[PDB]
């Protein structure tokens, strides 16, 4: 996996296809509920981790809204 | 539901004991006489 | 846990961009007030 | 009141239809509670 | 409380005169590895750990900034 | 058309077969509904 | 413009109509009192009634308040 | 497979211990910190971060989220550890 | 094999009794709502 | 028309006699009894009771527990486990009674005990106030 | 003598409790299962027909009510009673009870039967009270009483004209109306 | 500027709405296990609880709808309770989401009312002692009641949901304003929204719980 | 241009009357949690009643919304 | 014109009568309700009472809903 | 004129005073029915009152339909 | 010209003030139905408090109609 | 001339503020009526709780009249 | 001129809301009434409850009050 | 000019909708005093149950003071 390759022909030869990039997402979402939920004895932070990264979605669309509230001009 | 049913007591209890303050708070030249009168003899087998 | 010094490198670098950085914004805050005021003192 | 805008409905309606009706009840399928054991 | 002076004063203090030798070697080894251009033989790790590393310096010179404006939001005039 | 209609559909049938008929015909009227709503805007 | 004065006027208007939630409020949470006075081992399913109470009478109040925005900001 | 008995040892709730230890050898212990501080002071200071009512909203929920976790996190913790018990000691008294 | 790596499956292979009746309840949750 | 008979295990007060208003201490509150009033039945508590006859006379008494039954003719029926004329009473005695009731109160923990304690404060209560 | 003495003032007390069941008119379950049957006694002999009318009265009755699939349990207030009754029937016994005759019967007696009655976990669905109803100096009769339970004081229709009524004051008075009935029997037996 | 939170989203031109829907369900694991995690097994209690709650009073032919109303409350409560994390956008503060709710179900129940049942249904709008000479009336309040009760269903859900979230706003909007100015106001004003904070969450589970016992009794009085 | 204001008037005052069923729904639920306290065998018949009576007083409220809407939009 | 404009006006705070029969049908069904938690066995003649009641508290309302009317469309 | 859209706008607001003859009714009734669930010997006595509470509450509600009458009609 | 189109709408909304009145009496002969089924022997002294709370109730619905009859008539 | 018509207008909405002291009085003097009908014996005190009652009630209600007599006249 | 006469209407409309704290004080009172009449042992304890309702139901009409004032003199 | 008044009219009409949060605040501790009269050893369950229907009475209150505040100030 990545944070070993390094060559940008692995940035090709992945799997970009529709299926490719489902099972590409469908293993993260197993990796982190492997590591983080899947567990006994677990803990809410693997909850809260997902709830925060939700957050900064949720500030990345409203950024547009509030860029017209700033207190400054520059 | 009173707060002695809750905890499991019945009515007989109740009573029992609120007869028997009723006469322990009794003036002694009544008292003796009240308590056996009222005292219990039966027992249980 | 024990500490472990940053190599010089990145200590130089960190306390070079402080100095700048202070001194840009020095230098930019000196260079808008003006203007700032202008533009404020002509919307009225 | 954004919520009159009826540009936008669509957008918000099939997705639902999608969650409510096919992917929240094919969770609660693979929830299942079997029967004591003796 | 203590711990973060205690911490602080390894790394968190200013360059010392005797070591500002030993950082400029870093920094031509990194133009070095910028001159010949062998700098992709870094695998991504510690790639990230240096685009990491140059963020949180960049993040010292803006704070830099906002002590040298006298104001944390944006500049007040 | 595998999987899809072997971990999707096949769970599903005996609700959108029999179970769900007459909220079939509710989502009908709704969709009516919709489209008049946004015809007259 | 009288077309916002009179937005303003019906908005007040239509917002009176809360003082019917207010009140009913405090009627179903002053029954859940005494009811639970009166048999506080069903404490669980009065509180649920209290609930439903509470969930239905604030209805009709935003219902107001709907129209308070209809009227002041949806025309 | 059974189940690994604890998860990924997470700080304050977001950040995981790999990234502490990732930054640890080049940045020693206060590295990281610095830069997330270093991070949220040039995101309210570039306006990144737009101060508004949803800043307050934010601390509000944020403090009762964490007040609901550090005082039903136990109980909510033994409640399901106590749920699966029994559930095991009803199987194993059945086998 | 223990509980804990017994899927509802190997339970009901085990325990044939605690097989959800699919054909008395062919809806979910399989069962009467109070023996739930 | 009301025809009260109020009695003790072994005490007879009234005995179809014609009152016209009673006063009860029901555990579900307190309430006066005239001619025609809706038939209830009730479980007493340690209390006064305050019989009213025709003569615009009261008599009091202070009945520990017991039922108060009112029939649909008018017929009431009092009967009382322990009643006592309230010049049979001390104040001195309800009070200590009652502090070494509060007391192990504070003491107990139990749960069904406690209660007991709780019966007996509240008699003694009842009977402080009573006195006075 | 004394026992005819205490037995007015008694008599009126247990007569007084009965009075709601009387103008109410409650009529006992006939299709209920369970069955309490008490039968009054005393410790001592030599009292004539007493205790054998009691315990022929009790196993009649027992014998008529397990005829009809009642499963019915007995409880013998005072050492006779269980003695007599004891050997036949034992299959059918909850509890009994001792010292009875020497004292003349208190309230704390009944309140105490009506206890161990109550602290039983027998729910009884109908109950009798086999007693000796005193006549005069020559002459008792053998009486029997009945006893219900809240149930059938709450599913009777003549009670819906009895306000401020819920199930736990009915308990409480069903309690109460146990060791009235009790005290009654006591009362009646000792003379 | 004040209703900018009831917007439908955009990131980067696309609808994210559509993502912010498809969450909730993200949220609820599920395992072929027998004894698993601590989250599946709170939750498998939840629905349970739940299941149990809704089921219990209705008959064989009402029961066969516990799949869906139990859908319904695990999907309103969640997107209710994601709607209280800042920034969020609430897709049950839109007309549009509930009244695709609301009238496809009770437009199923009340069919399934009127195809059988038919006899039953149409004795269901007269209650069974109404005296004669206002039996009339009564079935001119009953239908159009039964004929608003979904428009109501979808505005009680809406109206409360963008009320709560509309009061949250305005709340943290004074404290920002008042934060210049007096602190202990300013922190009483914050004791206001913490318990509005509060509030607002039981109104987020109170509200699922409310749609999916009126969806539920409408289904009741036509089986 | 003047009517258009009387009707956006004329419909928060029509709306105003959707307090009354605020309240009663308040008292129906209210008085189904103390008839239940008091005789909690009767949970179904009793909680019959209740919404009943809330689906009667609601329609009250609904009506002077309707009417609002009959000012606001139809004329 | 101005005539019109005070009768939509004055409709709809004619309207405002109705909050009364919501309220006053809250309050029958809920006594209802209590009722018969009490005396189960008048259904019948408690439920008779409680349709007259209500009967007569809408009737009230209705009263103004035509007045509301008559001021809309007769004069 | 502005006189006669005072009129309409008087008597809607006059009308509105129906709404305490609404509630009132309500209450009489619903006690009324509480009363007969609890002594149901006295039920004709009961309704003698009832009557009368409600020939005295609708009374007040009268008056305010005669004063609406009162602007829209007479003066 | 003004002055008396706003006298008939504040003697409109003056008059408005008798719905308390109204709601008050029926509470007052709702509660004598109540406490008369309670106990009966009472009946004259209840009555009598009946009366009481009835003339002070509809005293302060007359106090809203002398405001009204002082706007419409003495001004 | 404005003001004048204002001044009607206000002094009107101000004395609408009167139903809420005659309904608070009805509940006062019902609630007598009930609790004498229980326990005949504190009439005394009863009748002094009412008198209590009554005066804050009337209190509330002679404040919006008070109020309405100062718009309508001291301005 | 207009802004003075809408400055008097709105104080009226304001202090309308005093109805409210009228009648939750008088139903404390009629409460408290009740609540005596059963349990006149608690004679203290009870009227401190009292107190506590007529403490805040009152509050909440005196808020109206001031906004009103607020309207017509301050802004 | 017209707005501002218009403002102003609209801002008392919305705080008229506080006097439901005083009436119901006085039905909850009503109840309270009731209910802690029958059962005076649940003083601390009723209590908090006060608190709760307190709280939600004034957030249906605060419900309007919302538009009240968006009337005057944030149009
Ligand atoms: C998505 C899920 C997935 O596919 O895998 C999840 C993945 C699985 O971990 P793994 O399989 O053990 O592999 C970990 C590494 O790949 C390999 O681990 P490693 O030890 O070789 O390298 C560690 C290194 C590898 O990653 C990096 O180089 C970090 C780059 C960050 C940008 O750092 C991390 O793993 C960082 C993880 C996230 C850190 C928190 C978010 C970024 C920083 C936050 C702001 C900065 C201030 C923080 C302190 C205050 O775990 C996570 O990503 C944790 C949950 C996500 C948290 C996001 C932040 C929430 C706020
Ligand atoms: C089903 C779910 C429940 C069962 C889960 C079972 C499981 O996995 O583990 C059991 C799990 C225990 O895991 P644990 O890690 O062993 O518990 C540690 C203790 O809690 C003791 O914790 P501690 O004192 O060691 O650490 C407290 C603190 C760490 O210290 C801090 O104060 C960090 C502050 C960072 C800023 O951690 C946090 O509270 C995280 C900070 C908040 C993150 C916010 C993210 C952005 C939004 O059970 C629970 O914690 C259950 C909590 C239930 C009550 C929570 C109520 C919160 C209020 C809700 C407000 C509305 C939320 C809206 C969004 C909702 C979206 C759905
Ligand atoms: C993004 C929003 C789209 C969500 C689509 C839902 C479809 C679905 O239900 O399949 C579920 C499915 C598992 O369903 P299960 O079999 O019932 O457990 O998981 C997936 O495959 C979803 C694939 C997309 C995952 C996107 C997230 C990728 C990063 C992972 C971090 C988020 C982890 C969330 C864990 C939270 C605690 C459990």
């Amino acid at each position: 996996e990545v944070k070993l390759g390094e060559l940008p022909s692995w940035i090709l030869m992945r799997d970009f296809s529709p299926s490719g990039i489902f099972g590409a997402f469908q293993r993260g979402y197993y990796r982190y509920y492997n590591k983080y939920i899947n567990v006994k004895k677990g803990s809410i932070s693997g909850i809260t981790m997902v709830l925060a990264c939700y957050v900064l979605f949720s500030y990345s669309f409203s950024y547009k809204h509030l860029k017209h509230e700033r207190l400054r001009k520059y | 539901v009173a707060y002695w049913r809750q905890a499991g007591l019945s009515y007989i209890r109740y009573s029992q004991i609120c007869a028997k303050a009723v006469r322990d708070a009794l003036k002694t030249e009544f008292k003796a006489n009240a308590e056996k009168t009222s005292g219990s003899n039966v027992k249980i087998v | 846990v024990p500490p472990v010094q940053v190599s010089p490198l990145i200590k130089l670098g960190r306390y070079s961009a402080l100095f700048l950085g202070v001194a840009y914004g020095a230098t930019r805050y000196n260079y808008l007030k003006p203007r700032a005021e202008e533009e404020r003192r002509i919307a009225a | 009141m954004p919520q009159l805008n009826t540009t936008v409905w669509p957008t918000m309606i099939t997705p639902m239809l999608l969650t409510l009706f096919l992917i929240t009840q094919l969770k609660m399928l693979n929830t299942n509670y079997h029967l004591p054991p003796s | 409380l203590a711990t973060f002076w205690y911490y602080a004063k390894v790394e968190l203090v200013p360059p010392t005169p005797a070591e500002i030798p030993r950082a400029i070697q870093s920094l031509k080894k990194i133009v070095n590895s910028a001159q010949t251009g062998s700098f992709k033989q870094l695998t991504v790790k510690e790639a990230v750990l240096n685009g990491l590393v140059a963020t949180e310096v960049l993040m010292w010179f803006y704070v830099g900034e906002i002590i040298g404006k006298r104001g944390i939001i944006g500049y007040d005039v | 058309l595998q999987s899809i209609i072997k971990n999707i559909w096949i769970p599903m049938k005996p609700y959108y077969t029999k179970v769900y008929q007459e909220i079939w015909i509710g989502m009908g009227l709704m969709g009516f509904i919709v489209y008049k709503i946004r015809a007259a805007d | 413009d009288i077309d916002t004065a009179a937005k303003f006027i019906g908005a007040g208007a239509a917002t009176v109509g809360v003082a019917g939630s207010g009140a009913g409020i405090g009627t179903v949470f002053g029954s859940l009192i005494i009811g639970y006075a009166r048999n506080p081992s069903l404490k669980q399913q009065l509180f649920s009634y209290a609930i439903l109470g509470f969930a239905l009478s604030e209805a009709m109040g935003l219902f107001c308040l709907m129209v308070a925005f209809l009227i002041l900001f949806a025309m | 497979p059974p189940l690994p008995e604890y998860g990924g040892k997470v700080r304050y709730g977001l950040i995981p211990e790999e990234f502490f230890q990732f930054l640890y050898p080049k940045t020693g212990v206060t590295g990281p910190y610095v830069l997330g501080t270093g991070l949220i002071l040039y995101a309210l200071s570039k306006e990144i971060y737009v101060i508004s009512a949803e800043t307050f909203t934010a601390l509000s929920v944020l403090g009762v989220m964490v007040y609901g976790i550090k005082k039903y996190g136990p109980f909510v913790a033994d409640f399901a550890d106590k749920l699966n018990e029994q559930k095991l000691a009803q199987l194993e008294e059945a086998k | 094999i223990p509980f804990d790596q017994m899927t509802i499956e190997d339970l009901n292979e085990a325990f044939p009794e605690t097989k959800l009746d699919k054909k008395k309840y062919p809806y979910w949750p399989h069962q009467p709502i109070e023996n739930l | 028309q009301m025809s009260f008979t109020f009695a003790s295990p072994t005490q007879v007060f009234f005995n179809g006699a014609n009152v016209r208003q009673v006063d009860v201490p029901t555990l579900t509150g307190a309430f006066g009894i005239l001619a025609a009033h809706v038939p209830t039945l009730q479980v007493l508590r340690p209390g006064l009771v305050v019989v009213h006859a025709e003569d615009g006379t009261t008599s009091k008494y202070f009945v520990s527990s017991g039922s108060i039954a009112v029939n649909a003719d008018s017929s009431v029926q009092l009967l009382a486990e322990e009643a006592v004329t309230l010049d049979m009473l001390d104040l001195g005695a309800a009070k200590a009674n009652l502090e070494k009731a509060q007391a192990e109160l504070v003491g107990t923990a139990d749960e069904a005990t406690r209660a007991e304690i709780q019966i007996r404060i509240e008699a003694n209560e009842a009977l402080v106030k009573a006195l006075e | 003598a004394r026992a005819e003495r205490e037995l007015k003032p008694a008599r009126i007390y247990g007569l007084g409790s009965l009075a709601l069941y009387e103008k109410a008119d409650i009529k006992g379950p006939e299709d209920k299962k369970k069955h309490l049957l008490i039968g009054v006694s005393s410790d001592r002999g030599l009292c004539g027909a007493i205790h054998s009318s009691i315990a022929k009265q009790m196993k009649s009755e027992v014998a008529t009510l397990t005829a009809a699939g009642k499963e019915v349990m007995l409880v013998g207030i005072g050492d006779k009673i269980r003695g007599i009754l004891y050997r036949t029937h034992s299959d059918q016994f909850l509890v009994a009870f001792k010292e009875v005759g020497r004292k003349p019967p208190t309230f704390g007696d009944a309140s105490v039967i009506a206890l161990e009655l109550l602290n039983s976990g027998y729910e009884f669905d109908e109950g009798s009270i086999i007693f000796n109803k005193f006549r005069s100096v020559i002459s008792y009769k053998t009486e029997e009483k009945p006893i219900f339970s809240l149930n059938t004081v709450a599913s009777a229709d003549s009670m819906s004209i009895y306000d401020d009524i819920d199930a736990d004051v009915l308990q409480n008075y069903q309690e109460y109306n146990l060791a009235n009935i009790i005290y009654y029997s006591l009362k009646e037996s000792t003379t | 500027n004040l209703f900018a939170s009831f917007i439908a989203p955009t990131i980067l031109g696309l609808p994210a709405a559509v993502l912010i829907i498809l969450f909730p369900p993200l949220l609820i694991p599920t395992s072929k296990y027998l004894i698993n995690n601590r989250l599946i097994t709170t939750q498998q209690w939840l629905i349970k609880l739940t299941s149990k709650q809704m089921m219990t009073m209705h008959n064989t032919k009402g029961r066969t709808w516990s799949l869906m109303l139990v859908s319904l409350i695990i999907f309103i409560a969640t997107t209710n309770l994601l709607g209280l994390l800042p920034h969020s956008f609430t897709p049950t503060t839109q007309l549009s989401m509930n009244l695709a709710m609301a009238i496809p179900l009770w437009a199923g129940t009340v069919i399934m009312g009127f195809r059988s049942k038919i006899k039953n249904a149409l004795a269901h709008f007269l209650p069974q002692g109404t005296p004669t000479p206002l039996i009339p009336m009564l079935v001119i309040i009953e239908t159009i009641s039964l004929l608003i009760q979904p428009m109501a269903l979808a505005v009680r859900l809406t109206a409360n949901i963008t009320a709560g979230h509309l009061l949250m706003h305005l709340i943290g909007s004074a404290t920002l304003a008042m934060s210049t100015i007096n602190l202990p106001s300013t922190l009483i004003i914050f004791t206001i929204l913490i318990l509005l904070t509060i509030l607002e969450i039981a109104v987020a589970l109170i509200q699922a719980y409310v749609f999916t016992l009126l969806v539920s009794l409408y289904l009741h009085d036509n089986t």
